[PDB]
């Protein structure tokens, strides 16, 4: 369950700053099986994870498009 | 210790390692090929990347762009096998973001080969060498905690660059030098490590890289005064707002635009910011209509990491460390001093890049030399016989012990902090321009840091710790950092990416330094330098 820390190291420097500190500062905050999208979304291509964060498109399973909102907004209230 | 008997093991599943693995499956269809990566390969740094009308014009621009430190026979090979490897990639499905398209095609092509057994999310800790010949490695399985012996008679290092050794950096945190480290542990020198290449527009704090297209589409670089200062540094007259010309001003030679930043720094002309000194890449004059069509991602990019809407204010940028020309020393077959052990891709020094990588030769090296390294290593897996079983197994056991002595090590130093001071010392002492005093300060700090490294605390975050792997990376970073710094300090000339301010060493010196810098590491922990000649064939120095 601390191996999702390792599903946070990405090839793009951009996702290290967008995914690794959001997993650190929060994650253990709003959990249950709403973390059912966190792990589900990490199993996606790096460009898609960069893009669906820059809103150059939207993920299909809109259960995962909600999680892209929670990572954008919770990070837009971070630093 | 589970074990897996392969013909070849490939450490690295990026552009170079994958291409190597396909090459070995196609060369010997009966082979067991272990393809190992600490990340799902589609997360290798190669995903992040975004004339040749003449073999001569390409061979000339590589050698000269590398300031005559290129292995010319390697260059001749490279230039001539570029068209083949581009063709082969398009056939494989690549439609004609180029590093993703490349890696995706290599990755999908690798799935057709049952010869290629992937070891996803496996961290390689050491290679096994006895009687001057590699005999396999030992890796940790992240997703489970266990350790695997993998025995092969050729091992191809494809671990990527040594970037995240600077505190501000364009590479994923992945790219920690692990393969260069492992070569050093076994007495293979790192070559030409002093030649690190900066990209001129990177975001402060992050190192996230602002594309050249920002300036291709007419964005300007100004200092605190809003002056387009590039005109003061030999970069032709100021071109009109909205009509850039290539090679002039913001489209000027990439090395001169970094150097310009530095001069503007020394002049008092930068802007002091949290986590750096910056200039401004200004895009306000484009307009969101232009900014949305071309350069669409760049807006959210700036909102996200520098909190700027580029339509309303300019973007803070500064030169960031980017590409490492040096790496594991290899011959024209990508084979290291240790027989059977190869290196290819950014982790290596095949002699293609000299003192400065030229354009997209970085991506093409992956498939040209990934193919060659793959073929060559197959060849050498078929002719190595066998090895003194007790020694190999003894060595594999020594990794096990070394790894447990490491856990609950006697000490109280913090690897995070040790890591950042190495990063700071790299920026200060091995940046755009070097001086014998800023290099010696940093050579010292590293020496101080590697002593503290001997006493870092791996706390019981338990199976096997993430903290323990980040520490093994740091070690690897530390050793390659000294190699850089020691080589820079010792290279008393200015060549390509390596530029010195001090008297004696401002000019390129072909009479004394037309030589490679080989950086060894002795068991005692100290850094030894040596030099080799530079294969000149067609093009003697200017
Ligand atoms: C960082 C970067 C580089 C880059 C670029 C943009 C960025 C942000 N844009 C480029 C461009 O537009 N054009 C170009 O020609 N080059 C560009 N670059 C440079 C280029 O992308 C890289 O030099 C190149 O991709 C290097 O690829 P290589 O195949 O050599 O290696 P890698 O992609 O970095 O992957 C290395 C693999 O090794 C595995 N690994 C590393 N250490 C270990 C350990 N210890 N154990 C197991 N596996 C390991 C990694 O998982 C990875 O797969
Ligand atoms: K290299």
């Amino acid at each position: 369950k601390a191996f999702i820390h390792w599903a946070c190291r990405r090839g793009m420097r951009e996702l290290d700053i967008s995914i690794m500190p959001f997993f650190e500062h929060e994650y253990d905050s709003l959990s249950d099986d709403e973390k059912r999208i966190f792990i589900r979304l990490l199993e996606c291509d790096d460009p898609d994870l960069f893009n669906w964060l820059m809103n150059h498109g939207k993920p299909a399973d809109a259960e995962l498009e909600m999680m892209v909102r929670l990572i954008q907004t919770r990070n837009r209230e971070r630093g | 210790m589970q074990t897996f008997q392969a013909d070849l093991a490939i450490v690295g599943a990026g552009g170079a390692g994958l291409r190597a693995a396909i090459a070995a499956a196609q060369a010997n269809p009966n082979a067991k090929i272990a393809l190992i990566s600490k990340v799902y390969p589609m997360r290798s740094h190669t995903v992040a990347a975004e004339d040749h009308d003449s073999f001569e014009y390409h061979f000339h621009d590589t050698v000269a762009g590398g300031d005559w430190l290129c292995e010319q026979d390697v260059v001749d090979y490279f230039v001539h096998h570029c068209p083949t490897e581009m063709t082969q990639l398009e056939l494989w499905g690549c439609p004609w973001k180029t590093g993703f398209h490349m890696l995706h095609t290599l990755f999908q092509t690798s799935l057709q080969f049952p010869q290629i057994q992937r070891f996803d999310e496996h961290f390689v800790l050491d290679i096994l060498v006895d009687d001057g010949h590699v005999r396999g490695l030992v890796a940790m399985n992240m997703m489970e905690g266990t350790l695997v012996q993998i025995r092969a008679n050729a091992v191809v290092m494809a671990t990527g660059g040594a970037g995240r050794v600077y505190r501000y950096n364009t590479n994923g945190g992945i790219v920690t030098g692990d393969g260069m480290g492992m070569a050093l542990s076994h007495g293979v020198p790192l070559r030409d490590m002093e030649f690190v290449q900066y990209h001129p527009t990177g975001l402060p704090g992050s190192g996230i890289l602002m594309t050249e297209g920002c300036r291709g589409e007419g964005g300007i670089l100004v200092n605190k005064n809003g002056y387009r200062y590039l005109q003061d540094y030999g970069m032709g007259p100021e071109t009109p707002l909205g009509e850039p010309k290539n090679k002039y001003m913001e489209l000027g030679p990439r090395d001169k635009v970094s150097q310009a930043f530095w001069h503007e720094w020394r002049k008092g002309n930068t802007i002091s910011t949290p986590r750096g000194d910056v200039v401004y890449l200004d895009l306000r004059h484009l307009g969101e209509k232009k900014l949305h069509e071309r350069l669409p991602f760049i807006c959210e990019l700036a909102k996200a990491y520098v909190g700027v809407d580029p339509v309303k204010e300019p973007i803070p940028v500064r030169p960031t460390a980017h590409y490492t020309m040096g790496g594991i020393e290899t011959d024209q077959n990508c084979e290291t001093r240790i027989k059977g052990l190869f290196a290819v891709g950014e982790c290596s020094s095949v002699g293609l890049h000299g003192a400065n990588r030229l354009g997209s030769n970085s991506l093409a090296e992956l498939v040209v030399f990934g193919r060659l390294a793959g073929e060559q290593a197959t060849e050498r897996a078929a002719t190595a016989g066998n090895g003194n079983e007790a020694a190999i197994e003894a060595q594999a056991a020594g990794v096990e012990q070394r790894l447990k002595d490491l856990v609950n090590q006697d000490g109280g130093e913090n690897w995070a902090k040790i890591r950042d001071e190495m990063g700071l010392a790299m920026e200060e002492g091995c940046g755009i321009y070097r001086t014998p005093e800023l290099m010696q300060k940093t050579i010292d700090k590293l020496a101080e840091l590697q002593e503290r490294f001997k006493r870092v605390r791996i706390t019981d975050t338990s199976v096997f710790n993430t903290d323990l792997l980040y520490t093994i990376e740091l070690g690897h970073g530390l050793n390659v950092a000294e190699c850089m710094a020691h080589s820079a300090m010792a290279r008393k000339e200015s060549r390509g990416a390596h530029q010195r301010l001090d008297e004696g060493c401002t000019e390129r010196d072909d009479v004394n330094f037309l030589k490679h810098t080989l950086a060894f590491r002795d068991a005692d922990g100290t850094t030894r330098l040596e030099y080799s000649d530079v294969k000149i064939t067609t093009l003697p120095p200017a």
